[PDB]
């Protein structure tokens, strides 16, 4: 019974009358006086009572009022605030659910002239989520000899090739697509990446599909279309793997030194994971296909994480980054595995070293 | 600035997502698996330990346990595993920022509240935190304030009385058969057609063919008839093996489990008439409303004709000079969550959540008197 | 001998393990050593594997062209991995415990 | 797998003792074959010239309970060779007519 | 495991195990390679239900019953076969038995 000081119940049950209450998103706001005795169809409503009595004491009467069109926050709303309006008042008032159009016969008698009902009322504060859906359609190269690295690339035949392993994403499906001229290190890479992909971003809500040439399955021929010949593939020499050491750059931002600080880290992947400090927040910009990881820290403060998010949003603008790159916030222990190539050796806490028991 | 954290922890499916929200974000099963064979494929990714639906999904290769039973939290490191699963895994949020509304079962012990309180505080370093009862949340979630209800989950069947917007402690009763018992029957009554389902593993392929293929008879003894002399009730199912299991008269004995407990040997009531046995404990004055407010709860009242042997039950023994009716919303497997979506969302909880340094000068014992 | 072919042996392999994992094991039938070099033989095995799983099962088998040579290309794989350095037997593990250091180490 | 211990014990005695390398280790060849395709989860049918061996792998996890072994592989196919090719008068019993029928079967 | 009550069982409370002499006999089969005795076919399964007849036991505890087999070898006993070549076994006397108080012997 623990009392509620919402500001808007101190002038609620002072001096006998009758007042009157309509939910908007969550909160209450007092309907004007000459707007008494009608109310929105689509909205719900608190009604109180309050009538001095002989002996000196004063009653109090509640009521809500639930129309046929309103949404299930207002309804609801309308019984918490019944609720906590009597818990405010100490125990003595008595509550009473009012249907729209199956009225009590004591409720019509409150309202002199009668009740009528207008269409429309005030939005539902409720945003329209489904549980678990994906909708994902992205396409992602994985290429390599020594240093394997992950690229996206645009949805399309043309872009595949032989010596290379692709990865198409989509949703609850996703397909592996090994080349005739593919090596062993990128084809344990996009392995690696799928298994990432389905057990971390998904959580294991997905299954993986491994197919190579002529063994297309109906969902890549249906989203990608009739197959080409397929324009073959470079041999994999080590400029490439130079080209890989060279996509990412990772940045720190800490207010150790009692001052703003942007500092470079590291230009040279694989990084090392234990340069990752918790106190401090860092940013991976893999920008070229339009990527940016804002890492966050444990200990770290809030004028960091919102000066990291600030930098973040000026690097689009600064080196020209094209207009689909997305922002994405990492906490500790919740790592993409798109941000996991870029380091040596990741360790999760609960790995199995060795053989395992 | 900050939005709330709803995390509903169901006994064998948990629920979470962010205040606000017309539905959850994340519903995934409370399951804890661990290897039962040796990982010979070193150096990819192997875990000692795997939660969650990536637990469900490699479910062949893991041992599963359940971190609660019976509603009642027992182990509590592999809770605190669907814990961090639930914030860093599913989420994708740092816990720091956004305070978190917990959901907790009828008469819990208050050790359990205290440890709740110490781990949310402790461990993620939550800025504030509230917990809160399934039973009158989901009476907010039908929009009233005062009605029984009959949350019948996986672990155990809750029959809550409220008036007032409050629970009634003295007339809360538990009756412990919910959906794993029936996974259980189901379990033991498909023995006699010769499939074989004796580990955890295909526990989840048997707790599926209930979901897909059950309902509730209105009345038992013809259904026997008409299942014993024709076959236009039997239906096939595609195990993931590809082999294909028929069954006839075993998709509704399941659900008469509930009306009949001695079908798995508990002395115990069944279900409608447990009801009555809450509602004569109450005092008499209240009835006139309590019995018409039958809010059904839990995923175990998805079944159809649920409501109307439930409506026919209740008719049945309950005195004829009043009229009775069975509410039963679409959204009631997911009402504790709506209803914590909607009080997290208010405009006067900000002043009842429990802050960090609340519990800095109190101690894990201020929650007894601020969730109450 | 009256114990049967390749392909029965394949498919008890798979009917022996659990019931969750046969549909990803159906799908990816690997084929390895020189004995798999026949011209012809996956294309048999392909029916005699979609004679014996039930109908509704999409089986694929695979056999690379350098399948001769797969043990040692993944033997040079799992030598050059970066996890494999706290897994070798050393000379002083031998000299300790004796040759039945190799049953506890490996596998 | 499903080799004797003892070859397991010889091969390490030998292997320290006399030419002295200073790390081992010993694996089997269907785990091998599965780290040379890429994947991790399917059943290898590695067949040498002595052992044929079924092995399925689901995940990162082997299953030991569902290892088949048999002894029919290269050898027993071209001792069954050289038992079939008298049908026509061909007639083949040293060793290196041994080899011969071997290369006759390769080709 | 049948229960009864009153000269009439209980079918709620009856379970069905389903391992016996037979999954005991198949990892007998099992733990005989290892000492080089190769058993295949059906024709020498009785052979080994007959070893398995003659020579087992429940160890009282395991752990150290293993430990005294591993270091000493006073529990090693000898087994003719039918054609004269005389097997040798010894811890797997007694391991063999613990696959009912333990499954997870045969996965
Ligand atoms: N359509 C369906 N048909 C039958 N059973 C269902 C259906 N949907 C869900 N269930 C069962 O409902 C249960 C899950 O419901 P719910 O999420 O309300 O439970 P919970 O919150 O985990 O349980 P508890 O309230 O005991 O903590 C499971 O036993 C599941 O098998
Ligand atoms: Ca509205
Ligand atoms: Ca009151
Ligand atoms: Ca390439
Ligand atoms: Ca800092
Ligand atoms: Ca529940
Ligand atoms: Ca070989």
């Amino acid at each position: 019974h623990m009392v509620v000081e919402h500001p808007e119940f101190l002038k609620a049950g002072k001096e006998p009358g009758l007042q009157i209450w309509r939910v908007e998103k969550f909160d209450l706001v007092p309907v004007p006086t000459n707007l008494y005795g009608d109310f929105f169809t689509g909205d719900a409503y608190v009604i109180l009572k309050t009538v001095q009595l002989r002996n000196g004491n004063l009653q109090y009467d509640l009521h809500y009022w639930l129309g046929n069109e309103c949404s299930q926050d207002e309804s609801g709303a309308a019984a918490i605030f019944t609720v906590q309006l009597d818990d405010y008042l100490n125990g003595r008032a008595v509550q009473h659910r009012e249907v729209q159009g199956f009225e009590s016969a004591t409720f019509l008698g409150y309202f002199k002239s009668g009740l009528k009902y207008k269409k429309g009322g005030v939005a539902s504060g409720f945003k329209h989520v489904v549980p678990n859906e994906v909708v994902v359609q992205r396409l992602f190269q994985v290429k390599g000899r020594r240093v394997v690295r992950a690229t996206e690339v645009p949805v399309s035949w043309e872009s595949f090739n032989n010596g290379d392993c692709f990865i198409l994403d989509l949703g609850n499906n996703i397909h592996q697509w090994c080349g005739s001229n593919s090596n062993r290190y990128e084809r344990l890479k996009a392995t690696q990446v799928s298994k990432g992909i389905r057990d971390n971003e998904r959580s294991g809500r997905a299954r993986v599909h491994v197919s190579e040439e002529g063994t297309e399955p109906e969902a890549m021929l249906q989203v990608l279309g009739p197959k080409p010949a397929l324009p073959a593939g470079t041999e994999d020499t080590a400029k490439e793997d130079a080209a890989n050491r060279k996509l990412a750059k990772l940045y720190k931002v800490s207010n150790g030194a009692g001052t703003m600080s942007v500092s470079l880290v590291a230009d040279e992947n694989p990084f090392a994971q234990g340069a990752l400090k918790s106190e401090d927040c860092f940013i991976l910009d893999h920008g070229k296909d339009g990527k940016i990881f804002v890492w966050k820290g444990k200990q770290a403060n809030t004028e960091e994480r919102k000066a990291a998010l600030k930098t973040a949003s000026d690097f689009i603008t600064k080196m020209d980054y094209p207009k689909q790159t997305q922002v994405s916030v990492l906490p500790e222990g919740g790592e993409t595995p798109l941000f996991k190539q870029f380091f040596k050796n990741w360790r999760d806490p609960d790995q199995t070293d060795g053989l395992g028991l | 600035e900050t939005t709330a954290l709803v995390c509903d922890n169901g006994s064998g499916l948990v629920k979470a997502g962010f205040a606000g929200d017309d539905a959850p974000r994340a519903v995934f099963p409370s399951i804890v698996g661990r290897p039962r064979h040796q990982g010979v494929m070193v150096g990819m990714g192997q875990k000692d330990s795997y939660v969650g639906d990536e637990a469900q999904s490699k479910r062949g290769i893991l041992t599963l346990k359940y971190p609660i039973e019976h509603g009642i939290i027992t182990n509590w490191d592999d809770m605190e595993k669907i814990w961090h699963h639930t914030f860093y895994n599913e989420l994708r949020v740092a816990p720091e920022e956004h305070p978190t509304l917990l959901t907790e079962a009828p008469l819990n012990p208050k050790a359990n509240r205290e440890k709740m309180t110490q781990i949310m505080f402790e461990t993620f370093n939550v800025p504030a935190m509230y917990v809160a009862i399934q039973a009158v949340l989901s009476l907010y979630a039908s929009g009233r304030t005062t009605g029984i209800v009959l949350d019948s989950g996986d672990g155990v069947t809750h029959n809550v009385p409220i008036y007032e917007g409050y629970a009634l402690p003295h007339a809360i009763m538990r009756l412990d058969l919910a959906g794993r018992d029936l996974t259980d029957y189901l379990m033991k009554i498909l023995t006699e057609r010769g499939y074989s389902f004796v580990t955890t593993a295909e526990r989840e392929i048997v707790r599926d063919i209930k979901e897909k293929l059950c309902y509730v008879a209105l009345d038992f003894e013809n259904e026997m008839a008409t299942a014993a002399s024709s076959s236009s009730l039997e239906k096939s199912y595609e195990l993931p093996d590809g082999q294909v299991i028929t069954i006839g008269n075993e998709r509704f004995r399941c659900p008469e489990t509930l009306f009949q407990p001695s079908f798995i040997g508990m002395e115990s009531a069944g279900i409608h008439e447990t009801t009555y046995n809450s509602i004569m404990k109450c005092d008499i004055d209240i009835r006139k409303d309590l019995y018409a407010n039958n809010v059904m709860s839990g995923g175990t009242t998805m079944y159809p004709g649920i409501a109307d042997r439930m409506q026919k039950e209740i008719t049945a023994l309950a005195p004829s000079t009043m009229k009775i009716k069975i509410i039963a919303p679409p959204e009631r497997k997911y009402s504790v969550w709506i209803g914590g979506s909607i009080l997290a969302s208010l405009s006067t909880f900000q002043q009842m959540w429990i802050t960090k340094q609340e519990y800095d000068e109190a101690g894990p014992s201020i929650v007894h008197r601020k969730c109450f």
